[PDB]
């Protein structure tokens, strides 16, 4: 399964969950940022390492980083 | 499953994946009995797969290996042999 | 991509079609793999049988024979037309469908029939495999431009982009523009092929001299027939063989034709640099180069970007057709202009 | 004769070509940047922009002269 | 340790064919393996290099026995510049007559394959001289090679595993190496060409029963 | 005796067979200890 | 708090006609995935798998092979219709895990209750060199 | 003439005149691989004598020596080696496959519903049986064609 | 013409150094992606965002610089050929008349040194050069076999696959048999190592029968 961590530079946009296909992402309270939450990544085994969380992301450098490792089957997208 | 436009089931989850066989059929046996008998007694020793395994593989390579070394020089032209004199190479080269 | 809805304009076909594009794209990758081996792979056995010193196990004339028999039936029902079947007509439409006749103009031969062969039926059979690989390659763009049982959403990501991320195990070219990408390279192949077999089966078996009692001397004398069964023969009295013209030819008015002959060559091979290689090692680069730039006080405002990877793509398709078409058309009219 | 050159200096490129590889790896898996503080190693990572740049400065040069001598000529 | 491979825990569990390939790309990184300390890294590589000498002395030694068996050496030592050198016979059911005919060659009695490697010139310079001599340069290789391997499998026991620190004395290894693999190897190179090849250059035939009594200076 | 008739096909034919066979039988096993 | 709804195996279906496209083998030996929803009245839509198809009013159940199509199909009937939706996944042995939505409020929103994970407090910038965690099977980006 | 199959759409096909039709499912019932209820022993020998029956033609038209007084020969032998390579094939796959215990994983279900007994056929004993019947019926099926054509010389077409 | 080429090669080694230098320089990170030291020496991208990071990795530079190696050395040795070749028919002038235009190159050493090479066999029969001919077609299909994976991409043939597992699962008499290890595309690294691997092995062969064929004969 692939690993996806988050930094503390988030400003809490959402966009990344927004972006994401599978639904690996969501938002939870926090005090560090003007917007009150940040992101997290509690269903990493259902991720396919597309990456389209990193290109919504505006900060520099990015906030939200994925590490393709190990594959399985859910991490593959087969279907059969 | 199949009742009322409904194709799922938690008890029944085999039918609803589809989990059939089209075309296996269940029918007895029609060979005659003489020539299944017959069949069952000669076909013996050639079911146990790993005794099997290494019969076919060290008989088959005896087999040929046997057949290339007693091969006739009328049907293979490597066993016959170059039976014209050779061609001289470049320069004088033998 | 743009236009299809069904919640607008329904229709019942296409719906129908897009419902068995599994069966249909799997018979024809299977069509597609069965040509392939009982086209090409017979021209691979004739060339181990000719090395191996075993020309009769050959596919040929004087060998095993495989005779194009509907294509000579046809010619013949063709050149028997005039008189049953046509009564108003007096002769054929064509002189190659048969009923030996010539017509010679000032010494040279305009058109006689043209026999068909053991090569013919190789090279027709040659040319369905590279039509039906091309309508593979385009039929799968077309058929699953929107969805795919690997990306569901397709149709929200366009026509035209470049990938979907090296997640799933790598989606690189599963864009509709990709397969017109990769379409154009197999048409390339198919057109190739076609022109290089009309060049050298007229200029063995029809255009040539004819002299004062009628003794036809054609312009590569008949060699079609027995050397066009083998890559071996394609390469040494087709290419070798005719290149002669185009390679001679500097000191004279020709010579313009050895200079795009050359630099065809340099434009196609100039194509592989954009086809090979990707745009991260370029940005990387140009860096480096910005940085020189501005030690001196000389970096544009316009700042200065690598192509994108769908202009990669077209850059290099580009020039590799370029390169390779105009290498043919300088040999081509080279060789004809000299030698006819 | 010809078998021989023609050998060794395939060979000699490919020995060539891995030794860069695994000089790259060295980077990657095996640099500690806190021990190596200032010295020579570290400051060719320090003026890469100026190396990488007068490379490019020289392959331009060569080609651009090079295959514009052999256009003239043909 | 599950299955193939057995190094590789992530791809073990990778049920694609993904797992065959990449388990035969990452067999020899070593550094990559599950659960590799630094020590077992310097002692398998060790083991490995063992294993390519004895590979290299197999490559060399069938060379010699297949010249020996079946090249033209002996004639080719008496006209070197109209004789074609004999790399070894072939033996191809697939050929035809023709192709028989045409690949004899050299002076031999069947279709062969003529060498461009050299080594009929280098051995010939190096006062080589019969085929009996070929036979135990090869079989003295075939030795080397066993030898190789045995000495890999011993050093792999645990009575004889050098340590980590063995393997990092590099003023030691320096001079070992810089004394005794380059230059007493040269010494016995030039020992060898003072005692046999260039006696084999006039005519004199100096082996292993009589070498000995043979001075290679009359003054000594 | 001719031993290349005897050896060629041993090395070409049976060797390989009989190596592919182990390599595919040790390939699929579940579980290997 | 939140209890997520029960999966009831009687809901119909769409009207469909089949295609190529649908569930395989593994759905019957590994897993398979379901959606529901509610429609206010019967219209066509868009199949994630090809095709067309046409929603029935009231309760619709469709299964699909991965997750990935359920969400795509899900965003869709967000987007274009006004449609609330839920899937789960099945299991050979019958049993069924609810996944979406996980606490009955979307991922987007920021809801009280749920606990981080995978969150380094720290920039990108300051993960440690690879040699540092040699022979150790960690990783840098690993807390 | 198209239906989805068993009335499931959202299965991955649909039913059509070529996979539903009554005799394509007669034809294909009576097949030796699909009569569940017979011994593998059987069903493997019928598949091994049909198979080593047509195997003999190609070795003894095609091939290198068939022009020869020999030919038959040689191609009786070219069908029985390659009857020998599948054989070792099968019993390489049986091998891999199922393991000795292992329950049958054949469907257990018809296409009404009726629960039916595995088949046989797919456990480490029965795909045995069935190799073995394989490699005898070939060789029987291809010494039986090679006595037709070539030792009683019976008057075929173009042998 | 010896000034030409020199300045030829001294390009070749210019140019190859730049390639190798840059990636190993950038390999722990530049502007683009100042954290590549996570992701190791091999991985196959960063994805689409940030204009595109196709071929980003060490790994991929040193991949670029092969082609760039296998261009020098053919020149070098295109080079030494040449020269010998007129060297050793006592016909300088030739080479120091057509070396100055590239057109000398294709037509005086290409062209005209191929015509023995390429009648190994043909209609009328067949000789000893035979089996080089055929090494020499062997080659040129290699070589282009490799284009076909540097040139399209992973996407295209994972879509394929799925429709013949899909195929397979339905067919009769056949359905009866089951894979063990899914099948998949290629991984993107890998697809780039195979095709660089094509490529290589044509080259070489296709050059060294050649040169092979082309001097032996004319001198044996
Ligand atoms: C005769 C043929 C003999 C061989 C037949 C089989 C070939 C199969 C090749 C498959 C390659 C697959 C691949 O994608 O393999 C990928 C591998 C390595 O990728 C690795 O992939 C790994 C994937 O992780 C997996 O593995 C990791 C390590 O075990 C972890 O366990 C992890 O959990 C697990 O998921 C990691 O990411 C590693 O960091 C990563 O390096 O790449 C590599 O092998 C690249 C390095 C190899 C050498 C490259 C240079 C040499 C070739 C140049 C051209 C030669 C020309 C020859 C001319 C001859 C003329 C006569
Ligand atoms: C080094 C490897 C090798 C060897 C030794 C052979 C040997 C042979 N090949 Mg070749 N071949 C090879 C590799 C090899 N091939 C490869 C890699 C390919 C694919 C590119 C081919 C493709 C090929 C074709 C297409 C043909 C041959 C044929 C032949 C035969 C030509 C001689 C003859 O007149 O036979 C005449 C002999 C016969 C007609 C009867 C042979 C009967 C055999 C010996 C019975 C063996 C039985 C035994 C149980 C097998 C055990 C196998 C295994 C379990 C160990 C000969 C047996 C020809 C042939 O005849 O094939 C049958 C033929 O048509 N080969
Ligand atoms: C010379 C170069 C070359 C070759 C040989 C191929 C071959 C192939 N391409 Mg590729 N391709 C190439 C270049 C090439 N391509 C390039 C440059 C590009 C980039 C533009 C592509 C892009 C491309 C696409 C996009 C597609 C193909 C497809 C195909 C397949 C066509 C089906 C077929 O004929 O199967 C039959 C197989 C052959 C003709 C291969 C030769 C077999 C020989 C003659 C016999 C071998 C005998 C025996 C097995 C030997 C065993 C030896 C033993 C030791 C192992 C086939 C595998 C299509 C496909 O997959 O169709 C199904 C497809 O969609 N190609
Ligand atoms: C494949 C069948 C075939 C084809 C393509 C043709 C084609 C033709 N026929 Mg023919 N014809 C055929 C079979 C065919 N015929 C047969 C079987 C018979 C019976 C013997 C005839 C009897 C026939 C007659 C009597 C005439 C034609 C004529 C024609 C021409 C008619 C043009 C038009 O505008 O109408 C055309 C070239 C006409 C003609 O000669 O036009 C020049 C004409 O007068 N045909
Ligand atoms: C003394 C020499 C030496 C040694 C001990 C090593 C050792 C190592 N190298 Mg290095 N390397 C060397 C030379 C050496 N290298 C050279 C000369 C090159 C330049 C080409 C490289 C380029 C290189 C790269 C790019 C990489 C390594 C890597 C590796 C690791 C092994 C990877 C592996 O298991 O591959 C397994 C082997 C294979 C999959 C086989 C590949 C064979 C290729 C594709 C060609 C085969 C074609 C075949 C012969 C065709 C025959 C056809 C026939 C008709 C003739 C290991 C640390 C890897 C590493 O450390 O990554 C972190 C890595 O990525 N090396
Ligand atoms: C024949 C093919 C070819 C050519 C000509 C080039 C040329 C170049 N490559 Mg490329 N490359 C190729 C193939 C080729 N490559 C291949 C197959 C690969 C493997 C993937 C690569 C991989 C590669 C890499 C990785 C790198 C290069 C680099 C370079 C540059 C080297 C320096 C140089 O010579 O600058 C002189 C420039 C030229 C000779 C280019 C042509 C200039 C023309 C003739 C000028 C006149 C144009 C004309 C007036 C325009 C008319 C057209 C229109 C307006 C009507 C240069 C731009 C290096 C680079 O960028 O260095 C800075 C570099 O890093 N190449
Ligand atoms: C004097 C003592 C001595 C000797 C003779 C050796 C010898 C050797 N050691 Mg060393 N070693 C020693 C002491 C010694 N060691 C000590 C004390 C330590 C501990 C500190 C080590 C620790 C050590 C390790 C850890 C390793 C070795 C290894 C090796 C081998 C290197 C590979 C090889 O064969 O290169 C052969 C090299 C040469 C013959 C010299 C180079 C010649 C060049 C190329 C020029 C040639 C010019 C010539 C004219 C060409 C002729 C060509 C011909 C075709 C005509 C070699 C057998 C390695 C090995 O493989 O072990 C199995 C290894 O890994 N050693
Ligand atoms: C790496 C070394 C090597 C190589 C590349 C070859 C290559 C070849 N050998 Mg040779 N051979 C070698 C070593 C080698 N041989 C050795 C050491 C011996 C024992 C003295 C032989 C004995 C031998 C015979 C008897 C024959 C060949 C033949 C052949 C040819 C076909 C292959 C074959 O049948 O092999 C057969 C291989 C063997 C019988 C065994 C090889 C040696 C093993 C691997 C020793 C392992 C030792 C190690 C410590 C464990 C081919 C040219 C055949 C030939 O000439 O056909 C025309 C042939 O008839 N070889
Ligand atoms: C390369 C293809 C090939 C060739 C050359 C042959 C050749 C032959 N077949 Mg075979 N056959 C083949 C493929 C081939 N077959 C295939 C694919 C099948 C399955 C559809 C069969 C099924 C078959 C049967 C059922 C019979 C033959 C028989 C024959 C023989 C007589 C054919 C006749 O008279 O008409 C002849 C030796 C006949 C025979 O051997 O009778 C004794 C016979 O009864 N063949
Ligand atoms: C070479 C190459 C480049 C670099 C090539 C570039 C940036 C093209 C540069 C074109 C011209 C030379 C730019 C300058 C144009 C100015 C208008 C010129 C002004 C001066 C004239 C008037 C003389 C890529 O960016 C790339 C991207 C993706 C895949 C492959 C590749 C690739 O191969
Ligand atoms: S890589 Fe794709 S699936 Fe994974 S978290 Fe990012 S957007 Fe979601
Ligand atoms: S390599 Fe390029 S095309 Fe392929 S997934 Fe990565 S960014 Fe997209």
């Amino acid at each position: 399964s692939h690993s996806v961590k988050i930094y503390d530079t988030c400003i809490g946009c959402t966009q990344c969950v927004r972006a994401c296909p599978t639904d690996v992402l969501e938002m939870i309270p926090w005090d560090g940022c003007k917007a009150k939450q940040i992101a997290s990544a509690p269903r990493t085994e259902d991720c396919v390492g597309c990456k389209r969380c990193e290109s919504a992301c505006p900060t520099d450098f990015l906030s939200v980083r994925v590490y393709l490792g190990p594959e399985t089957t859910r991490s593959m997208a087969l279907s059969y | 499953y199949g009742e009322k436009s409904v194709y799922f089931d938690l008890e029944d989850i085999g039918n609803t994946t589809g989990q059939w066989d089209l075309y296996g059929s269940d029918a007895p046996s029609p060979y005659n009995g003489l020539q299944s008998k017959f069949f069952n007694t000669f076909a013996a020793p050639f079911t146990k797969r790993g005794l099997l395994l290494k019969f076919l593989l060290l008989g088959g390579g005896s087999l040929l290996a046997y057949v290339s070394a007693s091969a006739s020089p009328d049907l293979l032209p490597i066993k016959k042999g170059p039976q014209l004199p050779p061609t001289p190479g470049p320069r004088g080269k033998i | 991509v743009r236009d299809y809805d069904p919640t607008t304009r329904y229709n019942d076909l296409l719906d129908r079609v897009l419902r068995h594009r599994d069966a249909i794209i799997s018979h024809l990758n299977w069509v597609c793999i069965f040509l392939g081996f009982h086209s090409f792979g017979l021209y691979i056995h004739n060339d181990t049988m000719s090395a191996l010193g075993r020309p009769q196990d050959m596919f040929s004339d004087t060998a095993i024979q495989l005779q194009p028999i509907f294509a000579q039936w046809v010619q013949n029902i063709h050149a028997t037309a005039p008189g049953v079947t046509a009564p108003g007509a007096t002769t054929s439409t064509s002189l190659t469908w048969g009923g030996g006749e010539l017509v010679a103009v000032g010494g040279k031969v305009a058109l006689l029939p043209i026999p068909l062969g053991t090569a013919d039926f190789l090279v027709h059979h040659i040319h369905a495999f590279t039509i039906h690989v091309t309508v593979l390659i385009l039929l799968k763009g077309v058929l699953f431009a929107r969805s795919s049982r690997l990306i569901p959403d397709k149709a929200n990501l366009g026509f035209r982009f470049p990938c979907d991320g090296p997640g799933r195990g790598g989606t690189c070219q599963v864009s509709a523009w990709d397969h017109v990408f990769l379409g154009l390279f197999w048409m390339y192949n198919a057109i190739s092929v076609v022109i290089f077999h009309f060049s050298w089966k007229m200029q063995s078996d029809v255009w040539g001299t004819i002299s004062d009692q009628g003794m036809v001397t054609h312009i590569t004398g008949g060699n079609f027939a027995q050397s066009s069964i083998t890559i071996n023969g394609w390469l040494r009295d087709f290419l070798w063989a005719q290149a002669s013209q185009v390679i001679q030819s500097y000191g004279s008015s020709l010579s313009a034709y050895g200079l795009f002959f050359l630099g065809a060559h340099f434009v196609w091979a100039f194509s592989l640099m954009f086809l090979f290689s990707g745009r991260g090692y370029w940005q990387e680069l140009i860096e480096s180069i910005v940085w020189a730039h501005n030690k001196l006080k000389v970096a544009p405002a316009t700042q200065p970007r690598a192509l994108s990877i769908i202009q990669g793509r077209a850059v290099g398709v580009t020039h590799y057709l370029l390169g390779g078409i105009a290498t043919t058309w300088a040999f081509f009219l080279a060789r004809i202009i000299a030698v006819g | 004769q010809a078998a021989l050159y023609t050998h060794h200096q395939y060979i000699a490129g490919f020995i060539m070509t891995g030794a860069f590889a695994h000089g790259a790896i060295f980077f990657i898996r095996d640099y500690n940047p806190e021990q190596n503080e200032d010295n020579v190693l570290a400051r060719m990572l320090d003026h890469k922009e100026a190396i990488i740049s007068h490379l490019s400065w020289a392959s331009l040069f060569l080609g651009f002269h090079t295959l514009g001598l052999y256009v003239h000529n043909d | 340790e599950l299955r193939f491979p057995r190094f590789s825990q992530g791809l073990a569990q990778d049920p694609t064919t993904r797992r065959i390939w990449f388990g035969i790309a990452t067999a020899h990184d070593f550094e990559s393996h599950d659960d590799i300390t630094e020590e077992r890294l310097y002692q398998n590589i060790f083991a490995s290099h063992f294993g390519q000498l004895a590979i290299i002395f197999l490559w060399t030694s069938g060379n010699l026995f297949h010249v020996a068996w079946q090249g033209n050496f002996e004639s080719w030592i008496q006209d070197p510049l109209h004789v074609r050198p004999i790399a070894h016979a072939i033996w191809d059911p697939h050929f035809g007559q023709p192709a028989v005919e045409a690949f004899t060659r050299g002076g031999a009695a069947g279709p062969v394959n003529i060498a461009y490697s050299g080594v009929y010139q280098w051995w010939y310079t190096i006062g080589l001289r019969t085929n009996e001599d070929l036979y135990t340069g090869a079989l003295f290789l075939l030795f080397l090679s066993t030898l190789s391997l045995v000495a890999g499998w011993l050093h792999l026991q645990p009575k004889w595993k050098p340590s980590l620190s063995w393997f990092k004395n590099a003023e030691s290894r320096l001079n070992h190496h810089l004394s005794g693999l380059f230059g007493v190897s040269s010494l016995a190179w030039t020992g060898h060409l003072v005692h046999v090849a260039i006696p084999a250059s006039r005519g004199e035939y100096v082996r292993w029963n009589n070498f000995l009594d043979v001075l290679p200076y009359p003054q000594g | 005796l001719n031993l290349p008739s005897i050896f060629v096909p041993l090395v070409g034919l049976v060797f390989p067979a009989i190596a592919m066979t182990s390599l595919f039988l040790y390939v699929q096993k579940n579980k290997i200890v | 708090g939140f209890v997520p709804p029960q999966l009831d195996p009687s809901t119909p279906s769409p009207i469909f006609g089949g295609s190529t496209g649908g569930l395989l083998r593994k759905a019957q030996v590994e897993e398979f995935y379901v959606i529901t929803w509610t429609s206010p009245k019967e219209q066509v839509f868009e199949m994630p798998t090809g095709g067309a198809a046409i929603m029935r009013e009231g309760p619709n159940l469709l299964k699909l092979a991965r997750k990935e199509q359920c969400l795509a199909l899900g965003n869709r009937l967000r987007s274009k219709y006004k449609i609330a939706y839920q899937f789960y996944r099945v299991f050979p042995n019958g049993e069924v895990q609810y996944l979406h939505p996980k606490d009955g409020v979307y991922p987007e929103k920021v809801n009280a209750g749920r606990q981080g994970v995978g969150q380094n407090f720290r920039s990108i910038g300051k993960n440690v060199s690879p040699i540092e965690v040699k022979f150790t099977g960690k990783n840098t980006f690993d807390v | 003439v198209v239906q989805p199959i068993n009335g499931d759409p959202f299965i991955g096909s649909l039913e059509t005149p070529v996979t539903s039709s009554p005799l394509v499912a007669w034809y294909l019932s009576n097949l030796p691989a699909y009569r569940t209820a017979v011994s593998p022993l059987l069903r493997g020998i019928e598949v091994g004598l049909a198979h080593g029956y047509l195997l003999v033609g190609p070795f003894a038209l095609t091939g290198p020596l068939r022009n020869t007084p020999v030919h038959g020969q040689a191609g009786a032998l070219g069908a029985i080696g390659l009857v020998t390579i599948l054989s070792v094939v099968l019993t390489m796959y049986g091998v891999a496959s199922f393991e000795d215990g292992a329950p049958s994983t054949a469907p257990s279900l018809t296409l009404t519903g009726r629960k039916k007994e595995a088949d046989k056929l797919q456990t480490a004993e029965g795909w045995a049986q069935f190799t073995g019947g394989f490699f005898f019926g070939g060789v029987s099926g291809a010494i039986w064609a090679y006595f037709l054509l070539y030792v009683l010389d019976l008057p075929y077409f173009f042998k | 013409g010896d000034f030409l080429v020199h300045h030829a090669i001294a390009l070749g080694l210019h140019t190859t150094t730049l390639i190798l230098v840059k990636g190993a320089l950038d390999a722990r990170g530049s502007k683009l992606m100042p954290d590549k030291k996570d992701f190791g020496y091999s991985f196959p991208c960063d994805g689409p965002g940030r204009g595109g990071t196709c071929d980003i990795s060490a790994w991929d530079a040193f991949y670029l610089a092969v082609f760039w190696m296998l261009n020098t050395i053919g020149w070098v040795t295109f080079y030494w050929h040449w020269k010998h070749i007129t060297l050793w028919q006592g016909n300088v002038s030739q080479f120091n008349e057509s070396s100055t235009y590239l057109m000398g190159w294709l037509r005086d050493y290409l062209w005209l040194n191929s015509s023995q090479l390429i009648n190994g066999y043909n209609p009328f029969g067949m000789n000893s050069l035979s089996v080089w001919a055929w090494m020499f077609l062997f080659g040129h299909l290699v070589w282009a076999t490799g284009f076909m994976f540097l040139i399209s991409w992973r996407g295209y043939w994972q879509e394929l696959i799925e429709t013949l597992a899909w195929a397979h699962e339905r067919t009769p008499l056949a359905n009866l048999i089951r894979w063990r290890d899914k099948p998949v595309a290629l991984s993107i690294v890998q697809a780039r190592l195979v095709g660089l691997a094509h490529f290589s092995v044509g080259y070489i062969f296709t050059y060294a029968a050649f040169l092979i064929a082309s001097t032996s004969g004319k001198f044996g």
